[PDB]
């Protein structure tokens, strides 16, 4: 069909991994750079 | 005043809005 598609690459993004002090806490907050977590 | 095979633009930490702030 004539029709036109635009074609964006596959979502990639550094995960960056958002740590407390170690001896302050042992809690993790991971960072997924410039994509929402609906495609996550 | 007026890229995706692998590069990544990370967002300055301050925002434009912000560094208006500033
Ligand atoms: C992520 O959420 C939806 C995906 O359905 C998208 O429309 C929205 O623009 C995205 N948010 C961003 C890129 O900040």
């Amino acid at each position: 069909t004539l029709e036109i598609l635009d074609i964006t690459p596959c979502s990639f993004g550094g995960v960056s991994v958002i740590t407390p002090g170690t001896n302050t806490s042992n809690q993790v907050a991971v960072l997924y750079q410039d994509v929402n977590c609906t495609e996550v | 005043v007026t890229k995706f095979n692998g590069l990544t633009v990370l967002p300055p930490l301050l925002t434009d809005e912000m560094i208006a702030q500033y």
